[PDB]
């Protein structure tokens, strides 16, 4: 595909479909969790609510309209969807919600029955989804005290603090056409969407959102958080890693795939190209792993999660899982790097084209906010042909090879040994 | 070979301690640490504590024992010499 961008006062970007049964109109905000304070995190998250409420989506469905929104740590979106000849009252929607009227929706009934609802997600999310709240609690110990560690839903001690003034404030310093860029995806015109903005004259608020003093950094570290109750061992491991408008951020995704991801109970995922699945399968050492290589503004992470049944052969696990990282500096295949750029390919082509036009809205707004436009796919595949083997040694013995870590778990794991013991496998050193 | 008795002491995964709930730890790494910063404040303050804590209980003992043996001394000093030959002859038989 194609994407336009300009700017009248308002950024305005688009990515034209004919093929596309649908249509989404939206607005994406450059501010998300890494810009609150520890006395209002969750704050982004009523909003999310508040404009997803019951009355509000009412007045929507009426004229066949669907809401949708989304909190990161770097952004916010909110997007309105349509068939492909009724964008025209998408945009009026948005217009009578953010930059007209939105008091409204702040009415004393509105918030408290809003609020009731978060606290009891927040609550639930605590308490029955292990895999995504210990990778939540490994950004709040490798970032700590520094604005990267927040936590996107908030959390229940600082939600219940929260009024009604808590969110015009957040609203004025953040909600503004400084910090704002207008999508438009599936089957649209880009200058049907422009000038429908030009003939009403909108204007959200003028700019300059706050300064934002400290800088994310870095700390080795790890926090456990031990339950005999349940019944399994979660954990999850990283290293510093690359942010975005980085030129290793290709050769980053891509070390990741070369050892991957893994479900002990699919036929065919056991019977991948993978080196380190010759030790796992002996004694049978885990349920499923899955490695990630995550990028933000100001920084980044590289490494994997797990679970697991087997609570007496956990370090076995850990020890062979880094004895392969090793071999990325010391000795990786040129086989191992051209099965990698494949998959890799296949990975991202399926990210950027699913059929899904508000997927596409996210992605859209998030890479113009932060770059000024959108990389094509073509030059992106061209980027990951041109990495070779020595490419990839030298990124790790920067970033890998005798390096600190992050580390965080929850259930069964009386078996995880100490920091130092773990550390040190981080070097082979019998060499 | 087989399983012998079973004691009050099992290995990494199964210690044979109670069941937990509640608690939370958190660490650094030592190569982000300031090197060794707990040398001093620690020989002064801290050591005149454990000194005050537990010096009675040994002192009073050493006291005794070594008041006994001074005495003892002394006079096994004084039996022996010139003046001390009379009452040498009587504590013998």
């Amino acid at each position: 595909a194609e994407v336009t961008q300009l700017s009248n006062g308002i950024v305005v970007a688009t990515e034209h479909n004919p093929s596309a049964h649908t249509a989404s109109v939206g607005v994406v905000f450059g501010s998300g969790a890494a810009n609150e304070n520890p006395y209002n995190n969750g704050v982004s998250n009523l909003w999310k609510n508040i404009f997803l409420s019951k009355e509000n989506s009412a007045v929507a469905a009426k004229e066949g309209l669907a809401l949708s929104s989304n909190i990161s740590r770097d952004f916010q979106s909110y997007i309105v969807s349509s068939l492909p000849g009724s964008t025209d009252k998408s945009l009026d929607f948005l217009n009578q919600s953010f930059i007209q009227q939105k008091a409204n929706l702040l009415s004393s009934s509105n918030f408290e029955a809003t609020k009731k609802s978060v606290l009891k997600q927040v609550q639930d999310f605590e308490e029955n989804d292990h895999p995504n709240r210990v990778l939540e609690h490994l950004h709040s110990t490798a970032f700590q005290n520094t604005p990267l560690s927040l936590p996107t839903r908030g959390t229940l001690e600082s939600l219940e603090n929260l009024v009604v003034a808590d969110l015009e404030s957040f609203a004025n310093n953040h909600f503004l056409n400084s910090n704002a860029v207008v999508v438009g995806t599936g089957n649209i015109k880009h200058e049907d969407l422009v000038n429908s903005i030009e003939s009403k004259n909108l204007s959200l608020q003028t700019g300059t959102k706050p300064v934002l003093k400290k800088k994310a950094a870095f700390l080795g570290s790890e926090v456990r958080l031990r339950d005999d109750t349940l019944p399994k061992a979660w954990i999850s491991l990283a290293v510093e890693g690359e942010p975005v408008n980085s030129p290793n951020y290709f050769v980053a995704k891509l070390a990741a795939q070369i050892f991957g991801s893994y479900n002990a109970f699919e036929p065919a995922s056991r019977l991948q190209g993978i080196k380190l699945l010759d030790n796992i399968q002996e004694y049978q050492l885990c349920d499923n792993f899955n490695h990630f290589s995550l990028s933000y503004k100001d920084s980044g992470l590289w490494g994997f999660s797990t679970a697991t049944r087997n609570v007496t052969m956990i370090d076995d696990l850990i020890h062979f899982t880094l004895k392969q990282w090793n071999r990325l500096t010391i000795s990786v295949t040129d086989t191992e790097v051209e099965r990698a750029k494949s998959l890799l390919k296949l990975q991202l082509g399926q990210l950027y084209e699913s059929g899904n036009p508000v997927n596409d809205a996210n992605l859209l707004g998030a890479e113009v906010l932060i770059k000024g436009s959108k990389l094509s796919l073509g030059e992106a595949f061209k980027k990951i042909d041109a990495i070779t083997v020595k490419d990839v040694k030298a990124w790790a013995g920067k970033r890998l090879w005798d390096q600190d870590i992050a580390i965080a778990g929850t259930g069964q794991i009386e078996g995880l040994l100490d920091y130092m013991r773990i550390r040190s496998d981080m070097s082979m050193m019998r060499w | 070979g087989p399983p012998s008795g079973k004691t009050y002491m099992g290995w990494w995964g199964h210690m044979g301690g109670p069941k937990q709930k509640g608690i939370t730890s958190y660490a650094v790494s030592p190569y982000a640490q300031k090197p060794l910063q707990g040398i001093f404040h620690n020989a002064v303050f801290n050591s005149f504590r454990r000194f005050k804590s537990q010096f009675l209980y040994v002192l009073i003992p050493a006291g005794i024992y070594w008041y006994w043996w001074k005495n003892g001394n002394e006079y096994n000093e004084f039996l022996y010499s010139k003046a001390g030959r009379e009452e040498l002859e009587r504590v013998n038989v």
